[PDB]
């Protein structure tokens, strides 16, 4: 069936988050090597 | 003509012919060929493709 | 011709007269093609009609074995002929015949009405409103 | 087909026509019983000329195949051939 | 008496005439040899060989293959001696296809083949034939399912006749008799054959009285090269087609390509790329459709070694 | 000209007889004539 | 349909004789050299 | 400010990272170089290629086939330079495919493909991408039928990031929006990657949040031969397959073969029968079904000659 | 099941059975009951034997088609990419 | 064995109790026979009554667009498990839920009775004579 | 939002820019190659396939 | 043994997953392992 309006914005939002998210995670990732770094420092 | 007994035993002979050559053929020519050909093969090269 | 273009501008758009010479060619014309439209839809009407009159001149089978056989052969023939743009008259005229010869031509007709290009369903839609016997 | 339902169109206007009726009277300016035979004819034209090329095209198509299809494989056997005929001929 | 006989047979000799063979072969040049109808094939085959002896010939075959209508296996064995041919080949199915022949005089031959087809309901046929190969002449008779259980005679009967006119004329006749079920009537059909034999060209042709003709040319285009064209006739509707094709005989590989009235082109390439590996590569292109089946496929033969030393047994009734 | 030989090759009950008999008249002229001799070898 | 008895004897006989119209022909054909052997012996 | 921006770049310099390459290319020496997947096809099939320069490219091509979802006819057309590349190949029924990448900075490419269907509808689409390329990681969007003629977003997005680790690990992340009708809702997907590289041996894998996964391992076997196995698993039901394959570099030719869990066997022989013409043969067999598939094809390069004295152009964005 | 109906084949004679009845006879001399369920062993002991070698050939089948179809083209490229070893060797 | 067998035979033709006591376990072993028939039948005939007691349970489209897809599936099932001797009762139940659905099932019988096989078309012939409620 | 005019003239840029790259974007190629190319073939040779 | 190992390698609704996993777990062992270069070359 066709969603109602409501269930859209929900929608809308839980995808836009779920993004986000991601490019959370890729800033990590860019950051990730430097960190990497340190657990062969760390012995 | 034809007795109806008769028929039925000679359609029989059929069937039978039919069977054996249908099992007995192949093997029959394998045998002619294991026994005449020069020289003998071995058994196991008697069929085997390449070995 | 931009000179006569805008002369002839210049009188259409000032001089009634002009218009209403141009205007009487235009409605003219607009009659002519209305009344050639006309024509051609009655001579195709003539057309389907007269598929329907052959059929039934040809005739059809009475027993099921000889009904089935031709009822596959014409939709057999129909889908053949359906694949020519040209054939949409013929090809509603196998529809048409294996139709008569199906047992129940309602049921029939909702797969053609889906099996079958609608330009061959509207030739054949004539076909069944003209022949009026169709069950 | 009246002359007064046609002098229902007394009076026009050059402003009063819009950029689209302006543009639109280029058309009106060729006669409709002539535009509309020369536009079944430009039908009818660009009908056969499409026939035409594909027609064209198809051949081409056909002879190209065939020459690669029987071409290929003979060059090379015919090729191979020679090759023995060098060598044999080296002795 | 045989004095007349004798006199009759002398007579006969001094024209000087030969044996034209098998009325299927009048064509044989044109229709296997030059046209590729025989060879065509579609997907993969792959045919492993072994040879045991050459006198007598006794060879075992393997053949896998996957394609239209080509059985997914297939073993094959053969027996021939100087008198006698017996081969039989069964499918993956048990679909069984024989053939025996014997010599009961070199003038004589007793053609003998058998199909059975397992508990799936394939008609099984019986065929036996008669030839005889006169000085001058040959004829033929057939009997495919041959039976009187019902009281009358039934099955197919075929009856063939080829006659050498002079040392490159030959002339034949054809005779067909059938009866399906004693409860129809028998039909019956003739045909007309002949053939004109050269050294460089022949020319044949097969007239059935129904309206169709079957004719084929030949010729000769040097050593290595040869073609030849096939027309058929049919008028069962009116309908016939005529192929052109030739065919190259390279040193190491024999290459056919043919083209047809209806569109139809299709080549076959073998070629050795071994000793005792043969390829095959075989294509067939339909202009009107546009659509090409393609057939890749392998021989192999590895009983030579062993078999070097002897000589394939002479006229074996194949 | 061409009509009265169109008909009879492309649009009657027997074209395809007709297409099939002249196809081999051209085969074999071309190969009793020697040009396929010079042609394909 | 299926023929009737007379009609068969009719097929039957037409057959027989189609057939022993081809031996007379393979007759002429197996006499049929000799002939050809005149012709070139007529000029 | 630029001084930790300095400081930044020089402490990520100092860890004598590599750039990844694109993400869709983290399984290519499985995928492409190993596995046959790419090289199948059934038929007939001639390219004509003709060569016109090496620098700038240009060459024109024509592809002629008779199979499965094969065009009989392709006419395509290419060319190159070290800033642009630009491609159009066109279907006997006017499909349009074509491409166009330009680099507007040697680490930044923008791509933009069309494929055009005329009076028949076939959804043409456009798709744009925009690349870059660090010296340690690779960022890339790409955006499918973009739209906002609706008044809102509309179309497929794609982002893609791969990050090199140390100088033998990547990993990535990939990022997924799509809206096919602004009455709807948005659907995204996410995926993760990565990989681990050596001299001898890379593995990679493929972990959707759907709960498929992609891994291949691919390892060196000497200087001539290199082999691969590619696992695949789906539940979308539950459904994985595994493939294993190797590749063969002889002098003249390249053997390709493969079998997987599912039955299927097939093998790719290209060879150099000449300098300008490479021949093709694959084969797929289904053991399953006992069905093969053939495909016989050429390519033929005639421009050399001419184009012996240049070079090809550096770099050229393909 | 009564003696009285069972009682009604009370005289029977060794000549007045016919030879049919005589062979038949011999079908009898085993028990219903036993020879029933040996019967039923043999159907299904025939049925598993028939799928066993069905099996083992649809087997050699696969093992054969595939060591051709990867063995015969591998033996080609590899064999002639010895040729060139061996024309490179003498130089 | 011999010896055996002409004692048993003499015995069998001269020894009206010899040929009694067999003959009442003949007997006995043929009443086994057709009881063993007798309860194969009923539990088969169960299989069959429960099938069409099953697909009530699961019920049946109401709308057109469901009554077609479900129509055509059900067909496409039974075709399927037509093909596996051991699905004939599954068969006959996809024939029999496709039935059910059909707006003319006596046609739809004719095609049936045509284009499937006997075994399943006498499993699903019970199916229809079970459901009582089968227009 | 945007016009319901505006909408139709941004989809009759669509489709014209469709027509456009249907027709001109192969022979654009080939003006780029045969302009820029070294050397400059032949018109004839130019997409000759293999003469 | 066999039961406890059969039902989950071919009659279970994961069949598919654990014989594609299987399979992996022995090409990628036969080729690090160094037999397929002993083998394959
Ligand atoms: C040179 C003669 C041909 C020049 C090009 C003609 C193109 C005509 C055409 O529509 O072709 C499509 C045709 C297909 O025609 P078709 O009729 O099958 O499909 C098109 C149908 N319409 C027109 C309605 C959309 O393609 C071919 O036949 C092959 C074209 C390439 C031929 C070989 C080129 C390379 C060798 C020289
Ligand atoms: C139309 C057919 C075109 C075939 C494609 C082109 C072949 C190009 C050959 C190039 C070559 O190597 O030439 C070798 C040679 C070139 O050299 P040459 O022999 O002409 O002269 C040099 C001779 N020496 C070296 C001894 C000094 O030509 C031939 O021998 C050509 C023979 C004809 C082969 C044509 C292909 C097969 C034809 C089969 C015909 C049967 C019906 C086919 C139906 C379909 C075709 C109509
Ligand atoms: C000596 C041993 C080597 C030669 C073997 C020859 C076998 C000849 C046929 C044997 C019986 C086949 C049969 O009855 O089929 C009927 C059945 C048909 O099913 P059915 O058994 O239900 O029907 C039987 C029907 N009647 C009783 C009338 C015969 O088919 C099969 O069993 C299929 C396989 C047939 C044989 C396949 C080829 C031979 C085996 C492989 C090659 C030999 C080994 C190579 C290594
Ligand atoms: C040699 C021995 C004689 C034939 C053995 C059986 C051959 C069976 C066969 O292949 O077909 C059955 C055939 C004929 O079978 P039929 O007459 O029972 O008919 C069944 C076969 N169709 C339906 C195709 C006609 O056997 C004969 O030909 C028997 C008569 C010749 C006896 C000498
Ligand atoms: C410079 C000349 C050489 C390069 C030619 C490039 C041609 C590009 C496409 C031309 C237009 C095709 C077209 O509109 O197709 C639509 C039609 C579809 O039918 P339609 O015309 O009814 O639909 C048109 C739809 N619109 C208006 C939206 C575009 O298709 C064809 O006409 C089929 C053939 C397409 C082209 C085939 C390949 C090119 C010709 C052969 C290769 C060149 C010669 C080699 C020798
Ligand atoms: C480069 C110029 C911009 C695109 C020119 C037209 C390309 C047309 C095309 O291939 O698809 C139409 C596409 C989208 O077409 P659309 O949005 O009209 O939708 C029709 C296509 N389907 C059904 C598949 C969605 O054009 C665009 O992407 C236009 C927006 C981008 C403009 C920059
Ligand atoms: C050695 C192992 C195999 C020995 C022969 C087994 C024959 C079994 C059989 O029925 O085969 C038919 C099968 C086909 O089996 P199928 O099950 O597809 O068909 C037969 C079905 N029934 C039994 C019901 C009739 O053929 C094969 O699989 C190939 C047989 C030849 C294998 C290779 C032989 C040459 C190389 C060694
Ligand atoms: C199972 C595969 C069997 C392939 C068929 C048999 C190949 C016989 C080769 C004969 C030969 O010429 O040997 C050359 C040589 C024989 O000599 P050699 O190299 O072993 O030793 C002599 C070396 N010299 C000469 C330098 C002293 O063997 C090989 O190199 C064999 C390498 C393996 C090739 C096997 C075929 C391709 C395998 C692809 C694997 C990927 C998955 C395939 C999946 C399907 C198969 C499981
Ligand atoms: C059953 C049907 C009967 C017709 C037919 O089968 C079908 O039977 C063949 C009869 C043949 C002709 C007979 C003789 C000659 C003389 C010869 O002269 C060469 C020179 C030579 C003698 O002078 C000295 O070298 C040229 C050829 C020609 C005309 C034949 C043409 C083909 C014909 C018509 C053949 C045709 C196919
Ligand atoms: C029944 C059908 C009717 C049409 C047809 O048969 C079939 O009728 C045949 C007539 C044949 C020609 C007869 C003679 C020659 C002369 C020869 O040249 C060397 C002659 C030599 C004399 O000294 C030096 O000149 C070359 C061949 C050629 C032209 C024949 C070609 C094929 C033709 C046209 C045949 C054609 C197909
Ligand atoms: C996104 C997912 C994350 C996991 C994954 O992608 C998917 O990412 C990779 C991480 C890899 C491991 C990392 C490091 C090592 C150490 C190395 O040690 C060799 C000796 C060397 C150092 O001491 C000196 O020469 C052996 C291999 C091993 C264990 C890798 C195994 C494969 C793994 C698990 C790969 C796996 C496919
Ligand atoms: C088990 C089943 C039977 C066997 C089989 O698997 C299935 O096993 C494979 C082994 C293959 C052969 C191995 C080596 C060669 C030598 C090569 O090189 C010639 C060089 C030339 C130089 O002058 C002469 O020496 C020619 C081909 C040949 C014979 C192969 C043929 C195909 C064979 C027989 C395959 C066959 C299908
Ligand atoms: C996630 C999945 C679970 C199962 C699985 O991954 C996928 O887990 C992995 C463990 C791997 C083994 C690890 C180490 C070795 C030792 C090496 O020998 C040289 C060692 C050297 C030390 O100095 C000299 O001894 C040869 C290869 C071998 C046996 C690997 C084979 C593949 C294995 C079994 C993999 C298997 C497929």
């Amino acid at each position: 069936p066709q969603p109602s309006p409501e269930e859209l914005r929900a929608a809308e939002a839980e995808a836009a988050s779920t993004i986000q998210r991601a490019i959370a995670t890729a800033a990590v990732l860019y950051l990730a090597p430097f960190i990497v770094d340190a657990v062969y420092k760390m012995f | 003509l034809g007795a109806d007994s008769k028929q039925e035993r000679i359609s029989k002979l059929i069937e039978i012919s039919r069977v054996v050559i249908h099992y007995g053929y192949l093997p029959m020519i394998l045998y002619l060929g294991y026994t005449r050909s020069e020289p003998k093969p071995s058994i196991i090269r008697l069929l085997s493709p390449l070995s | 011709v931009l000179a006569y273009a805008a002369y002839f501008d210049y009188q259409r758009r000032h001089n009634a007269e002009f218009r209403r010479q141009l205007r009487r060619n235009e409605r003219r014309q607009a009659r002519a093609e209305k009344d050639l439209a006309e024509a051609s839809a009655k001579a195709q009407r003539q057309r389907i009609k007269q598929a329907v009159d052959e059929a039934k001149e040809e005739g059809f089978p009475t027993s099921a074995e000889d009904k089935e056989a031709f009822f596959l052969e014409q939709v057999q023939a129909g889908e053949m002929m359906s694949a020519d743009p040209s054939k949409h008259l013929e090809a509603a005229l196998c529809f048409y015949k294996a139709l008569k010869v199906y047992p129940t031509p309602g049921d029939l007709i909702n797969i053609y009405d889906k099996t079958v290009s609608k330009p061959i369903l509207d030739i054949l839609a004539e076909m069944i409103a003209y022949d009026s016997s169709l069950r | 087909d009246t002359d007064s339902e046609i002098s229902t169109e007394s009076n026009f206007d050059p402003s009063e026509e819009t950029l689209a009726d302006r543009l639109h009277a280029l058309r009106d300016m060729v006669p409709p019983a002539y535009r509309g035979w020369i536009y079944h004819k430009y039908e009818q034209t660009t009908s056969a000329v499409r026939k035409a090329l594909s027609f064209a095209g198809r051949a081409a198509w056909t002879v190209s195949v065939t020459a690669l299809l029987v071409g290929v494989p003979f060059s090379l056997a015919y090729g191979e051939d020679q090759q023995y005929a060098a060598m044999e001929q080296e002795q | 008496l045989s004095d007349l006989y004798d006199a009759f047979q002398e007579r006969r000799q001094k024209l000087g005439l030969s044996n034209p063979g098998l009325v299927e072969n009048i064509a044989k040049e044109v229709q296997r040899d030059v046209l590729t109808t025989n060879l065509m094939f579609s997907g993969l085959r792959a045919d492993l060989t072994k040879a045991f002896s050459l006198n007598p010939l006794f060879q075992v075959s393997h053949q896998f293959a996957m394609g239209e209508r080509l059985s997914p296996y297939t073993f094959a064995a053969l027996y021939g001696t100087s008198k006698m041919f017996a081969q039989g080949n069964i499918d993956d199915q048990g679909n069984l296809s024989t053939t025996f022949n014997y010599r009961w005089t070199p003038s004589f031959t007793t053609k003998t083949r058998f199909q059975i087809t397992p508990g799936a309901t394939g008609q099984d046929m019986a065929q036996f034939e008669h030839e005889y190969s006169g000085a001058d002449f040959t004829a033929t008779i057939k009997a495919l399912n041959p039976s009187f259980l019902e009281g009358g005679l039934t099955g197919i009967f075929v009856g063939q006749y080829l006659q050498s006119i002079t040392p490159k004329l030959s002339l034949g006749l054809e005779a067909v008799w059938q009866r399906a079920g004693l409860t129809q009537g028998p039909d019956t059909a003739i045909s007309y054959v002949g053939r004109y034999k050269t050294e460089n060209w022949i020319a044949s042709a097969q007239l059935q009285a129904q309206g169709a003709l079957n004719a084929s040319y030949w010729q000769r285009l040097g050593e290595k090269v040869q073609a030849g064209v096939d027309m058929t006739l049919s008028v069962n509707t009116k309908e016939g087609i005529t192929t052109f094709g030739a065919k190259y005989d390279f040193r190491m590989s024999t290459f056919r390509a043919q083209i047809d009235t209806k569109g139809k082109l299709s080549c076959v390439l073998e070629k050795r790329v071994a000793a005792p590996v043969m390829m095959t590569f075989a294509a067939d292109v339909d202009h009107f459709t546009q659509q090409a089946k393609v057939g890749v496929g392998i021989s192999i033969e590895a009983g030579g070694e062993e078999l070097q030393d002897q000589q394939p047994a002479p006229n074996i009734p194949f | 000209p061409i009509t009265g030989a169109y008909n009879a090759l492309f649009v009657s009950e027997n074209a395809s007889i007709v297409r099939s008999v002249v196809a081999f008249g051209l085969a074999v002229t071309f190969l009793a004539s020697g040009w396929a001799e010079a042609i394909l070898s």
